[PDB]
């Protein structure tokens, strides 16, 4: 309930609304993780006020190269199991439908696989892949402060 | 009675400083009850501590020396010639592991 | 079972129905303070009121109260192996009981010793204040409380200290000594916790003494009157000297 | 055996626990001190014959578990009581109980342990008459004999 | 309030600096600290109001940092990676990439995991004016940027110093005891 | 045990899993050198029964 | 099948169904554990049965996030499971009146003032 | 040695805090079985 | 094997 000043998430976020700013202080999150979640939804065009169900977890208006303003919807998955995925049509939380025909049409469902040549560098929060990691590692290491880290050392002469 | 001699009357609340008891378990403000509380964890840092790690280490060599310190190692003692003897061994099958 | 009249059942009921009724979330306040001069917030919209190294200040291993137990240890061991006292079996493994339960004092110790605060910075609003302390195995552990939870208690800590008056700063400003301050509720790694105190050592920097000692008196600072440094100092686990 | 190092350790506790008489404590003393010379005085590996460097190291080492251990281990719990009660007197850390009073408790437990256990390690010295340390344990046998009007083994 | 304005004009403030000095005098990249005061406060509130404060300047990563000639304060915190000096050979006139992070696979030097890691740790682009064997940092905290400057010595010591440190050395050091105690123990 | 009964449930720090796929430095290697010791072990004993 | 070990150990042949009188003992608590394992089997039919005398709709614990590969996941699972648990206790009374019903349940004393 | 080599071995899994952490508890909790099992040895030799 | 009884 500690909430961050929205006038505060503004200047951090300098492209972010008052009512934005506002809604993310009425979330649960914590201040770092308002600013934080301020900067992320700002960033994509994240849309704040769609509230999280088993058809689709988030829903984010972006515009495209062609300027069209698409909408993108970041659907609700499981992992590995379609016996765990909750195949329904409402915006609930609950698993009310169950099918006896889970392939009514006997369409295949697909994996889709990407081409090497057609791949694209990895965009989407690229810079998290090795975090965990690292914060695994960082959390039991003790770091030299800088009163103490010797400075204004000799150059190398080669270099 | 109001007026008792020898007994502090309690004007204000106390702080958590003079409790002689520490709760294990709290409340969220939305009434939810925390069973698992960070008190919780030192509380059970001891049992778990005794049930893992002490008892599984100490309890047979513990019952080891307590038989023969007392129990002479379960010997038939009518036996003439110890040189010319089997020995009764001391406990060698752990009982505190599962095979 | 309901049939049954009480009425000290009654004065309950009323009580919790009109607690329900009356008693809102949205409470109105009148306890703000207006600091004399302009806060100087961080690049991150907070100023650090109060720094503090407290496992570097505290005595971690030769505390009178567990060196007792510890240094008792042996001599139980010892009665166990020797059995001078010619007990029976069972007597001595009740003299090895000892030992399991005679380091869990400095185990609590060892864990109040993480409760003693090590930064406390006040964000922008004047309505939080976050809390960062560190554990013994070097893990820290960061807390937003609300400025009202925090109650001031006495110098000796076993009665509460009268906000409004109190004098736990000396005349320059810095702690007069170490200042205890219970908190209603305080959120720690996502659980919610009652009564939790807390401790600012005497061996600390109060940095913005009037900022420190109306956040600890439980006062909601104005703070209109603000600049903000654009000075990226710090860096994620930047090493403190614990 | 279990059985016969049980019998014997608690009929030595009788026997110090009844009294030690005169002539009894002038054999003891004649034992104890051809065992401390002969074993604790002396490197025991040094002896000419194996069978004389096997049973002296078994004494020595009997020695050490029933007099040198029990002293160290009865002189550390009054050093503890000790230090136990100085660390509350003084309500912190001391350091020097240890030292001082472990000395203290070895050197008042060292001898009574041996005199309660001078036949045992005399007795483990009997390795015969054909080698140099049964002829000596022989030879204060027989003046332990004489002493107390028996005949010992 | 009134209790802490009685007091609050002898009150006397601190500086907000300490064992961090100022990231502008040991390191590029960073703008010297500017105090931006607000603007008047706005008449109206509306919904969608963005920001009126003073904008700030805005540094992108760069995607590698020269070598700072023995004046080297890492960005961010990077990942230990070893307390010991790489010796490797490196020829004259080849500009090597040296891992900053910490956490690259190829050794010392950059491969790409910077960019697969939240810091702002940069690979230090670097060209040696002789071929020849030289002790490449692999501590990540020398000032000397891609060089060892025996500045693990004191990493490993401020790592003894900590309580948890201490025990874990101190730890090893009675397990390796054990074993000591064993082999000496082992004809008894 | 203790870290996973007290640091890791949801109300107690947990933590943001972010890789994608395992890279490991020499794994079973690792896990199967206590196996390979008890072998050796057995082994040993049996022949000399044997 | 803790006392079968012990039995192994002590030369137990497997199919006999007479056994030397010095094994009854570990073996009568075999078949006790048998039956303690019985009374589990039980429950579990009781709980199909109590299964279906519950008939609620199952909600998974992953809220359609099964993984955190990234930080955005990470907010919007924990925003979702703020808004479910606020909307589960949902006529369950807060910290502060529980507390008073709960320290304030002693109604029985002999003498009022 | 290499702390990133060591640190990621295990199947790019991190437990080498409670790796530390196991060696000074380990260090002590050996002792009963090693004095008892050097009675047994002892006994098997007589 | 090679120290399996430790002593
Ligand atoms: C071999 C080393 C030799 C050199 C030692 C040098 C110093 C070493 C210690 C330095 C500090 C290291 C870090 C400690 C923990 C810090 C973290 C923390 O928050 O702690 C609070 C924390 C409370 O929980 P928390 O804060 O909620 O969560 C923890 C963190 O958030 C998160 O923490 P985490 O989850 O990451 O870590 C968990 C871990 C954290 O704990 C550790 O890592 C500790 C590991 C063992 C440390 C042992 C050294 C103790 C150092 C002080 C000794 C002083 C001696 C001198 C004075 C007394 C004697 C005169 O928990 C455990 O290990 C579980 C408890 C283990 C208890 C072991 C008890 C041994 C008893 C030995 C004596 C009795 C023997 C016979 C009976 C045996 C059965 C009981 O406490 C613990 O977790 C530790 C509990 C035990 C502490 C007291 C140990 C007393 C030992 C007395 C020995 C007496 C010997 C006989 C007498 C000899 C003289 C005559
Ligand atoms: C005051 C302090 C002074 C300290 C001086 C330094 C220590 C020297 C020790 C030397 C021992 C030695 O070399 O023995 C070889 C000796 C080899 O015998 P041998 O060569 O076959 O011939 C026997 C002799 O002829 C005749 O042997 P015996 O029948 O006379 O056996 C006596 C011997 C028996 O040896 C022992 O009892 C050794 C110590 C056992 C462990 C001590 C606690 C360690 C806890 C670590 C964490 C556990 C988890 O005990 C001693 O000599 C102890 C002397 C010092 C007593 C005071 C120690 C206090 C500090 C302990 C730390 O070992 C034994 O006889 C083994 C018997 C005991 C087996 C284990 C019994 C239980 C142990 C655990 C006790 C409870 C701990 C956990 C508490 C909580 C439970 C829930
Ligand atoms: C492969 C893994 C195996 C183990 C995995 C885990 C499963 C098993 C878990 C067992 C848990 C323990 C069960 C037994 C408990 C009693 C111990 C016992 O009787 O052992 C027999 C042993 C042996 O007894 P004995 O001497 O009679 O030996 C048997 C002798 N013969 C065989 C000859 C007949 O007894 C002892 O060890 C007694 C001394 C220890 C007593 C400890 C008491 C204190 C407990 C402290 C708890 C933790 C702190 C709490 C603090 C609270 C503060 C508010
Ligand atoms: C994996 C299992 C770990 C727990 C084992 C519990 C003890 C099982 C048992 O019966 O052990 C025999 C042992 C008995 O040892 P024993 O059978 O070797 O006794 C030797 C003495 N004679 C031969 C004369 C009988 O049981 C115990 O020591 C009980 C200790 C208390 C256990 C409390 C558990 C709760
Ligand atoms: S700079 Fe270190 S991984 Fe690239
Ligand atoms: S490895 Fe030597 S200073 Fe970095």
């Amino acid at each position: 309930y500690c909430q961050m000043d929205p006038e505060e998430i503004m200047r951090r976020v300098p492209g972010i609304t008052r009512k934005e700013a506002e809604f993310i202080t009425k979330l649960g999150l914590s201040p770092q993780e308002q600013v934080d979640f301020a900067y992320i939804a700002y960033n994509i065009g994240l849309d704040i006020f769609y509230f999280t169900n088993q058809m689709f977890v988030a829903r984010q208006v972006v515009t495209n190269s062609k300027g069209e303003k698409v909408e993108v919807l970041w659907n609700a998955q499981c992992y590995e199991d379609i016996a765990q995925l909750n195949v329904g049509f409402a915006p609930v939380l609950e698993s009310v439908d169950y099918h006896w025909e889970i392939f009514l049409w006997a369409d295949p469902p697909i994996k889709p696989n990407n081409d090497f040549d057609l791949n694209v560098p990895c965009t989407w929060f690229e810079y998290e892949q090795e975090w965990w990691m690292e914060s695994c590692i960082q959390e039991d290491q003790f770091n030299l402060p800088e009163d103490e880290r010797p400075y204004n050392t000799p150059r190398n002469p080669h270099c | 009675p109001n007026n008792i001699k020898g007994l502090i009357p309690k004007t204000c609340r106390l702080p958590a400083t003079r409790n002689w008891y520490r709760r294990t378990s709290s409340f969220e403000r939305n009434g939810f009850f925390n069973i698992h509380t960070p008190v919780l964890n030192t509380k059970m840092i001891p049992w778990l501590l005794f049930i893992v790690l002490t008892w599984g280490w100490s309890s047979f060599q513990i019952g080891g020396y307590n038989y023969e310190r007392f129990d002479d190692n379960g010997e038939r003692r009518n036996t003439l010639y110890w040189k010319l003897s089997p020995v009764e061994f001391p406990q060698s099958k752990l009982w505190n592991r599962p095979s | 079972l309901n049939h049954v009249q009480n009425m000290l059942e009654e004065n309950l009921k009323y009580d919790a129905q009109k607690y329900n009724d009356e008693v809102a979330v949205i409470q109105k306040t009148s306890r703000i303070y207006k600091p004399t001069y302009t806060i100087e917030f961080n690049r991150e919209g907070e100023v650090l009121v109060y720094s503090a190294d407290p496992i570097k200040n505290s005595v971690v291993y030769f505390k009178y109260p567990y060196v007792l137990y510890e240094a008792a240890i042996p001599l139980f061991i010892w009665a166990w192996i020797y059995n001078p006292l010619e007990l029976s079996k069972n007597a001595v493994n009740s003299l090895l009981i000892y030992p399991n339960i005679a380091w869990i004092p400095r185990m609590w110790y060892w864990r109040s010793l993480q409760y003693k605060i090590q930064k406390m910075y006040l964000l922008r609003g004047g309505k939080v204040a976050k809390i960062e302390t560190q554990s013994l195995a070097g893990d820290r552990f960061t807390s937003w409380v609300e400025t009202y939870q925090f109650h001031p208690l006495t110098q000796d800590q076993k009665n509460f200290d009268n906000q409004d008056n109190a004098e736990f700063l000396e005349d320059e400003g810095q702690l007069k000594y170490e200042l205890g301050v219970q908190l209603d509720n305080l959120q720690e790694m996502g659980t919610t916790s009652q009564d939790i105190v807390i401790n600012f050592m005497k061996e600390g920097t109060v940095h913005h003494p009037e900022l420190f000692e109306a956040i600890v008196k439980g006062y909601n600072i104005d703070t209109s009157d603000y600049v903000i440094n654009t000075a990226n100092n710090l860096r994620a686990r930047e090493g403190n000297h614990n | 055996s279990c059985t016969t190092r049980r019998f014997i350790d608690e009929k030595e506790k009788l026997e110090y626990s009844r009294g030690y008489n005169q002539q009894e404590l002038e054999a003891s003393k004649l034992r104890k001190d051809f065992v401390k010379k002969y074993i604790v005085d002396f490197d025991t590996t040094l002896y000419k014959t194996q069978v004389e460097r096997d049973w002296a190291y078994i004494a020595k080492r009997e020695y050490r578990y029933e007099v040198q251990l029990k002293s160290i281990g009865y002189g550390g719990a009054l050093a503890n009581a000790v230090l136990l009660w100085r660390i509350y007197a003084n309500k912190k850390m001391v350091f020097w109980p240890i030292p001082i009073v472990g000395a203290l408790g070895y050197l008042y437990f060292q001898p009574v342990f041996f005199q309660k256990s001078n036949k045992r390690f005399f007795d483990m010295c009997n390795v015969g008459e054909e080698y140099y340390l049964g002829r000596e344990r022989n030879k204060i046998l027989r003046e332990c004999n004489k002493i107390l009007n028996v005949e010992d083994f | 309030m009134s209790a802490i304005l009685k007091r609050a004009a002898k009150y006397k403030r601190v500086s907000s600096i300490l064992c961090e000095g100022e990231a502008h005098l040991r390191d590029p990249f960073t703008p010297p600290p500017v105090i931006l005061k607000p603007p008047a406060p706005r008449k109206d509130k509306k919904p969608d109001d963005i920001t009126d404060f003073p904008a700030q300047k805005l540094i992108p990563l760069p995607e590698s940092i020269p070598y700072q000639e023995g004046k080297y304060r890492p960005a961010s915190i990077p990942m230990v990676a070893g307390f010991f000096p790489y010796n490797c050979y490196l020829q004259q006139g080849k500009v090597y990439s040296w891992c900053s992070c910490g956490i690259s696979q190829s050794g010392p030097w950059c491969d790409g995991l910077c960019n697969s890691v939240v810091t702002r740790c940069r690979p230090v682009v670097f060209n040696v004016s002789q071929s020849g064997y030289y002790k490449i940092c692999n501590c990540k905290f020398s000032a000397n940027a891609p060089f060892c400057n025996n500045t693990h010595r004191k990493m490993v010591r401020y790592h003894h110093q900590t309580h948890r440190g201490f025990y874990e050395i101190w730890g090893a050091a009675l397990f390796v005891l054990g074993w000591v105690y064993m082999g000496f123990n082992y004809y008894t | 045990i203790l870290k996973v009964a007290r640091f890791r449930v949801l109300k107690m720090r947990p933590k943001i899993s972010t890789s994608y796929r395992p890279h490991g430095k020499w794994g079973d290697f690792l896990a199967c050198i206590i196996p390979l010791i008890w072998c050796i072990n057995i082994l040993t004993n049996s022949n000399l029964i044997l | 099948f803790v006392p079968l070990f012990y039995l192994g150990f002590s030369g137990m042949p497997r199919r006999i169904h007479d056994y030397p009188v010095v094994f009854m003992g570990w073996h009568s608590m075999s078949t006790t554990g048998h039956f303690i394992t019985l009374v589990g089997i039980i429950f579990f039919f009781l709980m199909m049965f109590d299964s279906h005398i519950e008939r609620r709709a199952s909600t998974s614990t992953t809220l359609g996030l099964p993984r955190w590969y990234k930080r955005i996941s990470y907010y919007i699972f924990k925003i979702r499971y703020l808004q479910h648990t606020k909307s589960k206790m949902n006529g369950i009374p807060g910290s502060t009146v529980r507390l008073m019903l709960i320290n304030r349940h002693f109604v029985e004393y002999e003498v009022y003032e | 040695r290499n702390r990133y080599w060591w640190y990621r071995s295990l199947y790019d899994d991190y437990v080498a805090r409670e790796a530390k952490l196991a060696f000074g508890i380990a260090a002590f909790i050996w002792l009963p079985h090693y004095y008892w099992g050097i009675h047994l040895n002892r006994a098997f030799e007589v | 094997a090679l120290f399996f009884m430790a002593n």
